[PDB]
């Protein structure tokens, strides 16, 4: 006979739509007026006598994050002053006298015809920038860089970017997954299930090649691909160790703002105190040594046991991805990492040069330039690296040795790199079941 | 008959051998995101038409 | 107690059997930037009223367990009572009998349907 | 079958008598520029609310057929059952009955509530 | 008649009891400037949904009173039933209960499912 | 006794918001980013032995489609490039040399001072405009014609106006019926009744006095009007037989892009290779014979059917609705079709010359002119007339003749032409019969 | 035995989102074409045998007045032409001949260098200003004296502020209780009790000193305030009879329009036809003089029986709350009211003179600051004054003599004034009682 | 006392007679969607105050 | 130690003294919306740090 229950814990793989939430102000932009509270408490529950089935590499979570960071950022600049009267011809020359060789022309002294509040006079003023923003034009004249692409647009010195994490919640009907396995590389069942009504917190720190202020892993390195023989995908490495980065913006700025029209002003970096210097990181360098091998011995583990592998720095290309590139203080640095990638591990500190910019495209898209304004005084930033993105060479069948170099680009594979813990599902209570009843 | 086509993981990115003079550089590896790099790149599937 | 999923592994006859299935798997099913928020609100409420309706259709609602006077067609599913309730689990079983579930359905509409027919002619000639 | 108003034209002997109106006409009941599609799917949810509560505040939810104890007043529509049933369907029926809806739907409320009031008396003499 | 909160003052025996409840308490229940009245109609909703899963789940939905046989605690409170019924109001009477109410509610979830269990066994050896 | 019964197929007139669907990209204005996916398959019902009343004159559908298709023609082009930056004076010439005497005078070649990514300097540029977009300032110096009224847009480059069909479908508890009837004029009852979930997919084609890319009749030609009397009420004839028309725009153009801005630049016509031609339809001269009697005969039916009918061109007045007007692969033809309404009946090829605009006005309003960029190469298009809009001037008792001419100007009536098939109803499934039975 | 209810009338107390209703166009600032109809019978339920506790203090109706009247006002400037181009240096002098003394130095006459809707020459134009709204540059040469702050839009005059009285109304599940009581002076319990869908319609009048065109106090004049102690609290006094004041703009205005740009115009002050006169409002003396002793024995059972109490003007500061203000016709008016705070009461016609502006920064907003087209003609407004807005001097313990002023700046006030009566409830039927009964 | 209305199926367009030049048409039908034209003209109706 | 706290009902508004030239007026009454008044005007909580 045919009876039916209604409220079986049973559930089909699923793709919906999950809540943003954050600490259980109109400051920062990752939606912290936006997003509801957490749950003030976990609600997580282990499932005993069952297992799952997870891929990373088909998750749609990472697609709602992308989207809610690339909605975020743009809703940020929609109510910030438009920079279109400043692109006007520079008159330029090279800041001097206090620059300690490494930074030569590195940064611009220019000048320009800009407008008032009064629509009829214009004011001479002048203001400082990094050369990787300004173009000559004649081949002194110059142009911002970008004035020939798309417009830009102040970020409004109200917010900065500072990573609050996200927590995402299911919605009633739904539930997230999680394994709490240590094996599980991506892919596959793991046989550790439990449920929750929310991940927990991840950071949205967009950073290239060194993946930043993320969870470890517990036991081990975790490598983890879509295709272990595929060159054109990337590398997730997750370290079961951090690496602490100590970076410095070392000038001691002031800013100035320049009225340029009814409510509107821009804010210019006025000068230095003191003496010019350039940016840099300083890397813990016996960490780095014992956390390469570590993950060389991963590597080995999937391939190349009997091989030896080498570390080489980025191809040539856009600066955006062959350098290092991260945001600290809503500062936009440009790290050299070629002194991480410089060796070979056979088996049997680390000071990194940095530049930056103030005009930032971020996500690649027209009519979206965001113009970064100066912050004042000494910057500072202590973070631990968490996992790498790396990318392996490929033309060539000699096993001997393998070249790996760091990458990143897509943002996707830096969210998925947290996101892989989870899976959601939805929930179908209502079913049938034979039995020796009748009504 | 055939097309110029990128194979997977690659996709058409005139930018990238115009702005950096690379040679066999006409699809750009998908996984740097739409940005160019030499190991990025490639040439488009080897077949005639 | 267990939780929401908790009884999952408990096979059905536990799993569900122990009002499981009401206590947290059905009292959790109806527990311009936020356009989304709306939009999950809305459609819990319409899972959770389309599985009302189908209960009520059925002569189900008001109900965690509803027997219906439908025989099981073994056609779908040849196992013994003991081992379908006792050692298998709810997920385990909608992996054998999914491929049913609208037979299933069409033929409990209709035995409703007849039930309520039935009653409907008794209280004419009552 | 049928389809959702395919019952219309077979009187309503046969138009809803048949469970016409449970198999389609019921199940399908409930069934920033995209703001009209929320609009939409609120207000489908709110009829099919509305709908049953006055069932259940008449005692007839769950079923697709409820007789109650209140007579019928022919002072609304004065025909013999075998034509109301058998040779005039239900559009036509609401056009000779529609005003008196609202009498009907007091009567059957204060019915109700009587009922329900003489169990709790029953309940309390227990 | 008395209106949505007319029978507030009557004390509970004739302030719900006459079936004021379901007259206009429970009738009138669920009954890009404008984002607010999706919000308002989507809330309204939900609570409405809430009640009634929860007279679903105790086993007492379709009804205004629903008895069960849970004994009362008169540990949440002791007083005779005729004050409590004639002189006292609802609204004074949850100031002096509500902080049993969730205790109660599990109760009824409790007894609710063994009452259903023991239906099941009882058909099983039918 | 009272019995209650639920689900009765019963229903009430009603208006409510319909949902529009299409194809069971950012491309196309239309809604094609916008609209669900069409249900896969018909749901059609016939009823047997019901009836049901019509009035295509009281319809809310057609407000439906009214309002949603100055939406999305609005929304089109809310994120594209102003050319508020463009209107100069211009200095203006004649386009000559290779016109072939019928486009004298119809092709500008006008310079300007424009301006550049960079706010100071200017550039000299030219382009070509037709001369219905172009007026004299001083009684040379030309300005843009629609500078003086109102905010000229450019359409974006990524998009044309491609009529794909819509779909119309109900929410849950309502329906739609159609008539399958063919006598059925848009009023009154028809003896035959259909329910669908959806409609068949309606093509927003926008024009004036000739009805295209439509649906035809299926036995005989049938015309529809409010009040057969009411000569200030349109006439629409649907025909049951196509008739095609061949159009051209006969230039090979080259578009050349100026830059105007950051990120901003003007689709410009660059200019004609080969000769200079005018732009014409080819009207199948036997097919408008034939349509053209039957159109009469079932005019005559109506009233006259002892009298003679006469066609005339069009009055005096603006030219939006003086002329056939039509969009092409994005361009905007305005036909006359004088030679088409130059005949009297009394029982017992065709070329239209064409013009062409590039400010359009859609829907008459303020700060809404679009600018239509240039289309490269030569245009073809091939459609078929499937109906006509017509008025029937008054001021006569003279019942000996009655004259026709061609009309058109609100839109409504050319969805109505579609539409009329359709009413909205609302399923009210509660309610009660006596019974002999009791609780 | 638990025997289980639904339906209970009872309540909790709740802060929900209320609805807004109006009449049971595209004309009108405040929502007329957003709200919807209200009610068109009163659903007014005495309820006997209860009483219920208000504080008018913690109320949340005035969050959402205020939120409402807010947004409503910034979406009326959304669509309109913004008047950034006329911030331009102003070559001005005095306006002269026909001024009647009061006026002399009031308003400026001023010319331009505006654009036209060629980008290219200019038009010289001039127009008439209130001196309150144009600052000298220079220590002639004058700029709009808010320039120099932020963004200033022109108001579409297509609308204006007339204050429709808004209902509000409960959501379902949700009811609203009122008191019908005379003593209750804003908080704690009230023997009336009274429970309604709507509230009765309020006029989101915009006042400072003096509340203007609301509802009377039945009996007495009712004092309230949220602590009679507390100097830094507002007080409001609700008058039991109104005191009419006809206030006027004496001047026949002559308004012209510029064309700024393709689309755009200035409505600027042409000029005045017969001589120039100051406005003011005058106001019943008797009314005045018996209204205050009115106020006065109220204070005096609050506090201060056996002394005695004074009335003085405001104090220095800005005009926005130092003066009274008001707007009408959409005029906005400044009033001096010391002819009305000039006195002591002891126990045992007035004219206001008055001040007009044209730019506003309602609400104290950084880039919405409005301008106020003129308006032709000459303006007569007729109101009554239905309460005041008193603060108490503080820093004497000398309680021989109290001194009142007027006050007023935010407007959460005036609306508590008038929403007081009202508290919102949550409905909560479901519940449980001991029985004799069980299943 | 009347007001100088246009009859069913006109409105007000004041564009057209001076656009135009068109003597006796104070009123344009609406037929024509706000579009001036010569048989779309009319005064209005014929009734004094 | 303690901070320059403005007391209840009052809160900070440099404009006002700046705009008035106003001694003894850091702080702003809260009951006057924001807007500057010589009547409005406080010194900070006085408490020493
Ligand atoms: C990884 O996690 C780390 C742990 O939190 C992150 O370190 C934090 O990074 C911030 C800088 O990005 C550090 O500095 C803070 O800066 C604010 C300054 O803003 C305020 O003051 C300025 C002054 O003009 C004003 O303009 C602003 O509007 C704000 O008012 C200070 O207020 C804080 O006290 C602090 O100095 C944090 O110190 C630092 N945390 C720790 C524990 O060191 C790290 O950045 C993360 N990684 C990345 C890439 O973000
Ligand atoms: C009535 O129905 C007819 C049947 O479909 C319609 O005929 C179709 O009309 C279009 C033109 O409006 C014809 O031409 C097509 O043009 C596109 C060109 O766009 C693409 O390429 C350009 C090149 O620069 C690029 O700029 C665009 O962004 C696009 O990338 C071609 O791709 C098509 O192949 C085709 O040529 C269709 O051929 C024509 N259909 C048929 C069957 O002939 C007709 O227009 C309808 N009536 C009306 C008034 O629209
Ligand atoms: C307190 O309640 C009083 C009672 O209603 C309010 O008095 C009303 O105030 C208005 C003015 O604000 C009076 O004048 C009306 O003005 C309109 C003019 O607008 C139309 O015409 C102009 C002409 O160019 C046009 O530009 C506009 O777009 C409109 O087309 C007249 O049409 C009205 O007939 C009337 O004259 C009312 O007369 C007056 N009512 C009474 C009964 O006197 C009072 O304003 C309220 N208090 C406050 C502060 O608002
Ligand atoms: C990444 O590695 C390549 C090779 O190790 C570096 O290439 C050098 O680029 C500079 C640029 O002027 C050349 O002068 C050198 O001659 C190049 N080296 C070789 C071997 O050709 C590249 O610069 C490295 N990038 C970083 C950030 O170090
Ligand atoms: C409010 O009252 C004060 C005092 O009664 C007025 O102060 C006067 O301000 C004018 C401004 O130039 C001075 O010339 C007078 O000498 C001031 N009076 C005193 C006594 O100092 C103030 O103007 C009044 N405000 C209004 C609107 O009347």
């Amino acid at each position: 006979w045919v009876t039916v229950y209604y409220g079986v814990p049973v559930w089909k793989d699923a793709e919906t739509t999950l809540f943003c939430a954050s600490d259980a102000e109109k400051h920062n932009v990752w939606a912290t007026h936006a997003c509801v509270p957490t749950d003030p408490n976990p609600q997580e529950i282990h499932l005993e006598n069952v297992t799952e089935e997870f891929n990373m590499w088909k998750n749609n979570m990472v697609e709602q994050m992308h989207t809610d960071i690339i909605s975020l950022w743009d809703q940020s600049l929609k109510p910030c002053v438009k920079l279109t009267p400043l692109c006007v011809t520079l008159q330029c020359t090279n800041v001097t006298n206090n620059i300690t060789d490494d930074m030569r022309g590195e940064l611009k002294n220019c000048s320009f015809n800009m407008t008032t509040e009064l629509r009829d006079k214009k004011q001479k003023v002048y203001s400082l920038f990094y050369r990787l923003d300004v173009v000559q034009i004649n081949e002194k004249e110059y142009r911002l860089i970008n004035c020939n692409t798309s417009a830009i647009t102040q970020a409004c010195p109200k917010v900065s970017f500072e990573p609050i994490p996200i927590h995402y919640c299911a919605p009633a009907g739904f539930a997230i997954l999680k394994c709490k396995d240590k094996k599980f590389n991506g892919t596959g069942p793991c046989p550790s299930v439990s449920t929750v009504q929310c991940t927990h917190g991840i950071k949205p720190v967009v950073s290239t090649q060194l993946l930043l202020n993320g969870s470890l892993a517990e036991e081990e390195v975790m490598i983890r691909s879509e295709n272990i023989t595929n060159n054109a995908k990337n590398i997730l490495v997750q370290f079961n160790t951090p690496v602490q980065i100590n970076c410095t913006r070392p000038n001691n700025n002031t800013r100035k703002s320049i009225r340029i029209g009814p409510g509107q002003a821009f804010y210019a970096t006025g000068d230095i105190i003191g003496d010019i210097r350039q940016a840099h990181c300083n890397v813990s360098k016996a960490t780095w040594n014992e956390t390469l091998g570590k993950v060389v011995k991963q590597l080995r583990k999937h391939f190349g046991n009997n091989t030896i592998i080498r570390f080489a720095n980025s191809s040539g290309g856009d600066l955006e991805v062959t350098t290092h590139s991260f945001n600290c203080g809503g500062e936009f640095f440009y790290c050299n990492t070629s002194g991480l990638f410089n060796s070979t591990w056979i088996s049997n500190s680390i000071t990194l040069p940095c530049r930056i910019k103030q005009i930032i495209n971020m996500w690649q898209r027209i009519g979206q330039a965001m113009y970064a304004p100066p912050i004042q005084g000494v910057i500072r930033c202590v973070s631990n690296i968490t996992g790498l993105i790396l990318t392996r060479d490929g033309g060539s069948t000699n096993s001997t040795t393998e070249t790996f170099r760091p990458g990143g680009g897509d943002m996707r594979d830096n969210w998925r790199s947290e996101l892989y813990k989870y899976k959601v599902v939805k929930i179908e209570p209502l079913g049938v079941a034979p039995t020796r009843c009748k009504r | 008959t055939n097309k110029k086509e990128c194979p997977e993981d690659y996709t058409y990115n005139p930018r990238c051998p115009q702005q950096y003079g690379w040679s066999d550089c006409d699809c750009m590896g998908d996984r740097f995101g739409g940005y160019c790099r030499q190991d990025g790149c490639s040439n488009y599937i080897h077949r005639s038409t | 107690f267990l939780g929401f999923l908790g009884a999952a592994g408990s096979t059905m006859g536990a799993a569900s059997m122990t009002l499981t299935v009401q206590a947290r798997n059905l009292l959790s099913g109806i527990v311009v930037w936020g356009i989304k928020q709306l939009q999950a609100r809305v459609l819990a409420v319409e899972r959770y009223l389309r599985d009302q309706q189908l209960l009520g259709i059925w002569g189900c609602s008001g109900k965690l367990i509803c027997c219906t006077n439908v025989p099981w067609n073994s056609s779908w599913s040849n196992r013994n009572l003991s081992e379908i309730w006792d050692n298998m689990t709810w997920l385990q079983w909608d992996k054998e009998i999914s491929n049913y579930t609208q037979i299933i359905y069409g033929l409990l509409e209709e035995s409703q349907n007849q039930q309520e027919k039935n009653e409907q002619d008794l209280l004419a000639l009552d």
